RNA sequence: AUUCCGUUAACGAACGAGACCUCAGCCUGCUAACUAGCUAUGCGGAGGUAUCCCUUCGCGGCCAGCUUCUUAGAGGGACUACGGCCUUUUAGGCCGCGGAAGUUUGAGGCAAUAACAGGUCUGUGAUGCCCUUAGAUGUUCUGGGCCGCACGCGCGCUACACUGAUGUAUUCAACGAGUUUAUAGCCUUGGCCGACAGGCCCGGGUAAUCUUUGAAAUUUCAUCGUGAUGGGGAUAGAUCAUUGCAAUUGUUGGUCUUCAACGAGGAAUUCCUAGUAAGCGCGAGUCAUCAGCUCGCGUUGACUACGUCCCUGCCCUUUGUACACACCG
């Protein structure tokens, strides 16, 4: 029987699901390693879950993340969510309770949005403005 | 008047082509679906067609 | 001493770092133990209450208020990319933890008395008040990016070569800084107005 | 320049309610209170820098 | 390793060197005077952009194998400005994708998909895959 | 003597669609039939925007019109017998009922 | 004001001054150098690269928007 | 040549060939302005 | 080579147009009327002239063959559609007019026009628009 | 919140508010998916020690499994539930853990009595009266005009630059819309021709089946270097295509060329409290051809405040009135 979970991170429109599963331990988004992630400046927050957790933790779980939808940040932020949330689905099913409770505090105390998505949409735009509440310009004379 | 020029000028396209099935008015047509209808009388006529107000 | 893994930009670090205002230590976020991050892009909601702003990294509210006029507004990689090289740069200037030049910066930039508008009806009366922490540690991000704004503006000199020499001129009160000419200005105003 | 820190706050003041009068403590004096009006957001147990602390404040409106 | 664990600019460079220096790729005429789409104001800066243009194509079909000309005239394309008025999205050049299309053909690097526009063969995965490894 | 008959409803009323679609698969499922479904196609939703006033005048406020129709596919595995005798009870006015083959 | 009058090649004299005193400079970047020996932007971008090349000075961090160099020894 | 008006008249030159009979006979009056009258300013 | 050499000009004159020299050539001949940055451009890359260089860092004969190579686009096989004067009106020859001859071509054409009493040329010489622009809020000058 | 607790010559009621309904936010719990996907397997290509093993791609399995990801039906879920303070043992309020969510969870739709000589007779085969009704104020055809330019005003688009322009490389949406098949009409893939604009030829889609493998700002590396400059793109010349019966007073779209004001804007004045402002693009309406407009959509994403009645206004109470066409009295 294989060793696998599926979790999903959200932001915005961006769903990241990420298959865990027994392995040596690489990282891989759509075929790509993920150290090589763009933008490279949103590297720090793709990292953000191996560096509280360190390699170590991650060295006996073979992750793969295919993510869609939404921008060049927020599927950054649905791809760690989705790996935090894989890490510890991983951990609670096929490890022992102890352990993946340590792993979900580390990581909550760093970042509540790790875990729990959030709930921030769009909000519809409002006929006599451009936007949900910039109405048009107003005269009097 | 003449065949050849009573009614002649072509009106293949155009605001002139075109006219409310309802009240005749060729202004404001909402042609959206086929519905071919002047703003008015579709809305007037929204209910019976099945087009609802939720927001 | 409290030690933190956590390096901003994976290149620096927290320790080491304190705040020396005890009148605005509670409204900086710059210190291992108050929550340190490894980047100042952190996507949060600090405007749902009053004063949580206040939990907000001061590097991440200097990068926020890098953003100002339209033509900037929502660039975030660039402001962050800028407030990068600005930290390199200073580092390189000065020799120490850029951390704590911007904290120095902040706390030497802030105004700590004003003069309020008063009366009404057309007339132009003044009377000097005091200056909270938080307004006081927004106007020195407010001043300090103002001054680097306006010295990159219309110059060859870099973004962050002018925010590098802002916060290396405000850590001191060197009086060459725009931030520290303002505060002084506004505070000379102030007593004017008592 | 003295330090004072904030024991309870008192109300909103002024004609548009800009400012805020609280009752300050001195820190190097702790039995000696006087009367403040702060601009901006403050809440019990901030402490402000008094650059002066002879005056006493009265409401604005 | 393959192209998918190499950077994408730095592949992108080697495939053109590599490409210029196969010699089998027959530039038209035209490739100096023209530019890669009417958005554009000026022609391309690097005198070597029908190569990278090239190589990054080829990368592309590498990594899908059904696009064909339109795609990648969206592909290459991108804002107008219109002086006064606002921008909008606009194609890329056709004639130049064709002409890049064509050559890789010629070459063996890519054919025609059955169900339209233009897979990579197996010698393009030989020749790509061998290009990122001697990357490092 | 053995096809795959596609089945497709489209109705504006959701509980008739769906109370017809039920009652399809318990016919189908009554006579020992393999049913695939329903399945549910993304919503349509026809949208009109039309100014409130019949003139120029007033703050323009707008009407937003939405006319959403709703489709279902049903796949049955039998003969084209069975199902035309399935599909033979009663539809309420409303549901469109449409049976092809593949 | 007066325009700058930048030079986009060099004359002997400030080439040698770059190259006396630009590896003494704690930082070392297009603009700082187009302010200090009075150069054109280009002009200061070759003289860095022509820099790095002699091994005088060394890269602190390099960007396209961001070019951040400083004296190889101390 | 009609201008909706009146038939305008001209000769036909070398020089206006591939051109528009309408190039040649204008449809408005050229606009020679007077004072401005009541409302045209305080707006 | 980042040294200015002795010969380097800061001021060249061509077709009687006064070129800075210490912009870059292809930037450098946009000074010439009728020369843009295109033309400028596909000009330097026939005229085998180093794009890195300076106006003033080249030589005089490499200002010939620039001047050449514009004077006879047919020649280096430039197209006639990247031309400035297609089809003209008497000779009906393709050709890139620059400096005066420029001016001379469009005070033929406004001169044709007025003659004939084209409705163009009676808004030219009349001062207003002529390509159809709404004028009675805009292009307010006198 | 005329929302409640209460006080009470009032007691019981009826409207508005709320409830309601639509969309969004949570569900690894239910039903079901070859017009949506995932997982493993079988085969094949490429790379790596080249068999076996690892990495990455392509193709089939309606008897491989499944529904995390997508769709949409039924339901669950928040009630301030719980803890600490304040408040009349009330109605309630502030803070806080937990929680997807603790401003009525967010945004909308709907929305009382009584009124305006507010707009619409140019939406209506809605309509009273008046006018005209054959040399017509009816209808149709040709042509012109509605766009005309010393000037004033309103909503806007583009900018004044290096937090940038240009040239490469790089790669992430959502709401939607689409045909009479006639050789073919609407959305259009793919191939060929062309520098572009465009043209020709095979075809798919009446649609989660095809366009749709579907943006820009942004990211990345170079050139430019403070110069109205490679900022800006007004004006104008030449010329080439497409729509249309017809393009001139340029319909629109390309190519080269010309390169105006504008260096951040006085008195004044608008909008806005969180995925909001602003920036960025996209779809639809109008549409033979034309979007700087409107209606929606998403992407990046802030500063400041969470207070007051000073200005401009609104609600209630008390009070004055010589007003009632109601202080523009
Ligand atoms: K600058
Ligand atoms: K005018
Ligand atoms: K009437
Ligand atoms: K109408
Ligand atoms: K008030
Ligand atoms: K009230
Ligand atoms: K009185
Ligand atoms: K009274
Ligand atoms: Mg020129
Ligand atoms: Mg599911
Ligand atoms: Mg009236
Ligand atoms: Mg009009
Ligand atoms: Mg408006
Ligand atoms: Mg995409
Ligand atoms: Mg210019
Ligand atoms: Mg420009
Ligand atoms: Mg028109
Ligand atoms: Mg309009
Ligand atoms: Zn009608």
């Amino acid at each position: 029987a294989v060793e696998s979970v599926q979790c999903f991170g959200r932001k915005k429109t961006a769903v990241a699901v990420t298959h865990c599963k027994r392995g040596r331990g690489l990282i891989k988004i759509n075929g790509v390693p993920i150290e090589l992630v763009q933008p490279e400046i949103l590297r720090y927050k793709a990292f953000e879950p191996i560096l509280l957790l360190g390699r170590h933790r991650f060295a006996g779980v073979d992750m793969r993340i295919r993510v869609k939808g939404g921008g060049h940040t927020s599927q950054i932020y649905a791809i760690r969510q989705s790996i935090a949330k894989a890490l510890v689905a991983f951990y609670q099913k096929y490890v022992d309770e102890q352990q993946k409770k340590e792993i979900k505090d580390i990581l909550v105390r760093y970042d509540r949005t790790l875990l729990v998505a959030d709930p921030r949409r769009c909000e519809p735009k409002k006929f006599g403005g451009r936007g949900a509440r910039a109405r048009f310009q107003k005269s009097y004379r | 008047g003449h065949s050849n020029i009573w009614n002649a000028h072509p009106k293949n396209y155009g605001p002139g082509s075109r006219t409310c099935r309802v009240c005749g008015n060729p202004h404001a047509i909402i042609r959206k679906y086929g519905l071919m209808c002047c703003r008015q009388c579709f809305r007037s006529n929204a209910k019976e067609i099945g087009f609802i107000k939720y927001r | 001493k409290v030690h933190s893994d956590v390096m901003l930009f994976n290149r620096w670090t927290y320790d080491d770092v304190q705040i020396n205002d005890i009148s605005v230590e509670d409204y900086i976020t710059a210190t291992a133990s108050k929550h340190p991050v490894y980047m100042p892009h952190t996507a949060g909601r600090y405007q749902a209450k009053r004063f949580r702003k206040a939990q907000c990294p001061i590097v991440e509210r200097l990068t926020n208020s890098l953003m100002m006029h339209g033509r900037n507004n929502g660039k975030k990689l660039m402001a962050v990319r800028i407030i990068k090289h600005a930290m390199e740069i200073i580092h390189l200037l000065t020799d120490q933890n850029p951390i704590q030049v911007i904290v120095d910066a902040v706390i030497n930039s802030g105004p700590r008395e004003d003069a309020t508008r008063i009366g009404s009806a057309g007339v132009v009366r003044r009377q000097a008040v005091d200056i909270s922490p938080l307004r006081r540690v927004n106007q020195a991000i407010y001043l300090l990016t103002t001054g680097a704004r306006e010295s990159a503006f219309r110059n060859i000199k870099t973004i962050a070569e002018c925010l590098a020499d802002e916060l290396i001129n405000a850590a001191k009160g060197s009086s060459n800084s725009y931030a520290i000419k303002k505060k002084d200005e506004i505070e000379r105003v102030a007593k004017a107005n008592r | 320049t003295k330090h004072a820190i904030v024991v309870k706050v008192m109300g909103r003041t002024g004609s548009r309610g800009q400012v805020t009068q609280v009752r300050v403590k001195f820190l190097d004096d702790q039995n000696r209170f006087i009367m403040r009006n702060v601009k901006g957001p403050v809440r019990e147990g901030d402490v402000l820098t008094l650059l002066e602390s002879e005056r006493e404040a009265r409401r604005l409106r | 390793r393959t192209v998918k664990d190499v950077s994408p600019h730095e592949f992108v460079k080697a495939y053109a060197a590599h490409l210029k220096r196969s010699g089998k790729m027959e530039l038209p005429e035209w490739t100096d005077i023209v530019k890669t789409g009417k958005l554009k104001e000026l022609a391309p800066y690097d005198p070597d952009w029908y190569y990278i243009r090239a190589a990054s194509m080829a990368r592309k079909i590498y990594l899908r194998g059904g696009l064909g000309v339109g795609g990648f005239r969206r592909i290459y394309g991108g804002n107008q400005r219109n002086g006064s008025r606002p921008r909008h999205f606009c194609k890329s050049s056709g004639s130049v994708a064709r002409n890049i299309l064509q050559q890789l053909q010629n070459m063996n690097i890519v054919d025609f998909d059955p169900k339209g526009g233009r897979r990579i063969t197996s010698n393009g995965q030989r020749d790509l895959d061998q290009v990122a490894g001697r990357i490092a | 003597q053995i096809h795959k008959i596609r089945i497709t409803l489209s109705s504006k009323n959701v509980k008739n669609l769906e109370k017809v679609c039920a009652d399809l698969v318990r016919g189908a499922k009554d006579k020992r039939l393999r049913v695939k479904g329903p399945v549910r196609m993304p919503t349509k939703v026809l949208n009109i925007t039309t100014r409130k006033s019949p003139c120029g005048e007033g703050t323009n406020t707008w009407d937003r019109f939405e006319l959403r129709v709703h489709k279902r596919v049903i796949d049955l595995f039998s003969s084209a017998d069975v199902v035309k005798q399935i599909t033979s009870i009663t539809i309420e006015p409303g549901v469109e009922v449409e049976v092809t083959i593949a | 004001k007066e325009k700058v009058n930048n030079m986009v090649l060099f004359d002997k004299a400030t080439y040698d001054k770059l190259l006396s005193e630009a590896p003494k400079y704690k930082l070392i970047t297009p603009s700082v150098l187009s302010d200090r020996l009075r150069i054109s932007g280009s002009l200061a971008r070759k003289a860095i690269r022509d820099l790095m090349a002699r091994g005088s000075i060394r890269m602190v961090s390099a960007h396209a928007s961001q070019q951040i160099y400083t004296r190889a020894t101390n | 040549i009609y201008n909706g008006k009146t038939f305008n008249q001209i000769e036909v030159k070398p020089e206006m060939i591939s051109h528009y009979l309408a190039e040649f006979s204008i449809s408005y009056k050229p606009v020679k302005h007077g004072r401005p009258g009541i409302g045209a300013t305080h707006s | 080579s980042l040294v200015a050499n002795e010969e380097f000009q800061h001021i060249l004159r061509v077709q009687n147009t006064n070129v800075d020299g210490k912009q870059k050539i292809m930037f450098a001949m946009t000074s010439i009327k009728g020369i843009g940055r295109r033309f400028a451009n596909i000009a330097c890359k026939k005229a085998d002239i180093d794009m890195n260089k300076r106006a003033g860092e080249l030589s005089a004969a490499e200002l010939d063959s620039l001047m050449v190579v514009v004077a006879n686009p047919r020649q280096f096989k430039i197209p006639d559609w990247f031309l400035n004067r297609q089809k003209d009106y008497k000779d009906g020859k393709f050709s890139q007019v620059t400096s005066n001859a420029l001016d001379m071509k469009l005070r033929d054409d406004l001169e044709r026009l007025k003659k004939i009493r084209n409705h163009r040329g009676l808004r030219h010489y009349w001062g207003l628009r002529v390509r159809g622009q709404h004028t009675k809020t805009t292009g307010r000058r006198g």
